[PDB]
Order: C-alpha cells, then sequence, then structure tokens
C-alpha cells in the first residue's frame, strides 16, 4: 500500500511463532513498544492487527 | 450513635489498610499496575526501568 492508504489485516484463531520473525536477518529494523520482541512467544493476544 | 469515639478509631484503620491495599492497583507510570505483567512482557533491561 501508499502510507496514506495502509492495508490492515486482522490475524483470527491460531497459534504462532514470532522468533522467526525476530531472528530473521531479513528486517533494516525491528523495534517493539510494551513488550519486548524476544519475549513475545510466551504471550497470548485477544487479536493481533498487522 | 453512643460509642463514635471507638468506632471511629476501628474505621479510620479500616480506611488506612483499604488505602495501603488499592495503591497496589496504581501505576506509578510502569506499564502495568501487575508485577507479573511487567516480569512476563519484558527483557531484564526494559523491567528493571
Amino acid at each position: 500500500a501508499s502510507v496514506y492508504a495502509w492495508n490492515r489485516k486482522r490475524i483470527s484463531n491460531c497459534v504462532a511463532d514470532y522468533s522467526v520473525l525476530y531472528n530473521s536477518a531479513s528486517f533494516s529494523t525491528f523495534k517493539c513498544y510494551g513488550v519486548s520482541p524476544t519475549k513475545l512467544n510466551d504471550l497470548c493476544f485477544t487479536n493481533v492487527y498487522a | 450513635s453512643a460509642l463514635g469515639k471507638l468506632q471511629d478509631v476501628v474505621n479510620q484503620n479500616a480506611q488506612a489498610l483499604n488505602t495501603l491495599v488499592k495503591q497496589l492497583s496504581s501505576n506509578f507510570g510502569a506499564i502495568s499496575s501487575v508485577l507479573n505483567d511487567i516480569l512476563s512482557r519484558l527483557d531484564k533491561v526494559e523491567a528493571e526501568v
């Protein structure tokens, strides 16, 4: 998407891994707020909005 | 209504304990009032702040 027109996905009922994301060198930056990236794999969420 | 002095000495201490407990639910500028949220959401470098 263009930044004026950003595309949102709701992640529905499922099991995840975030370490395949936060350990990947594919990303030039990987910030987090209110959570540590390395700690995501211990948690669960009511939804995720991407 | 007669024992107002004694009942007030009971009431002031009950209000003091209930206020001391309610302050466990306050954030004081932290991410959560619940210490187990902070320890389950963050790494030591953020959590100790």
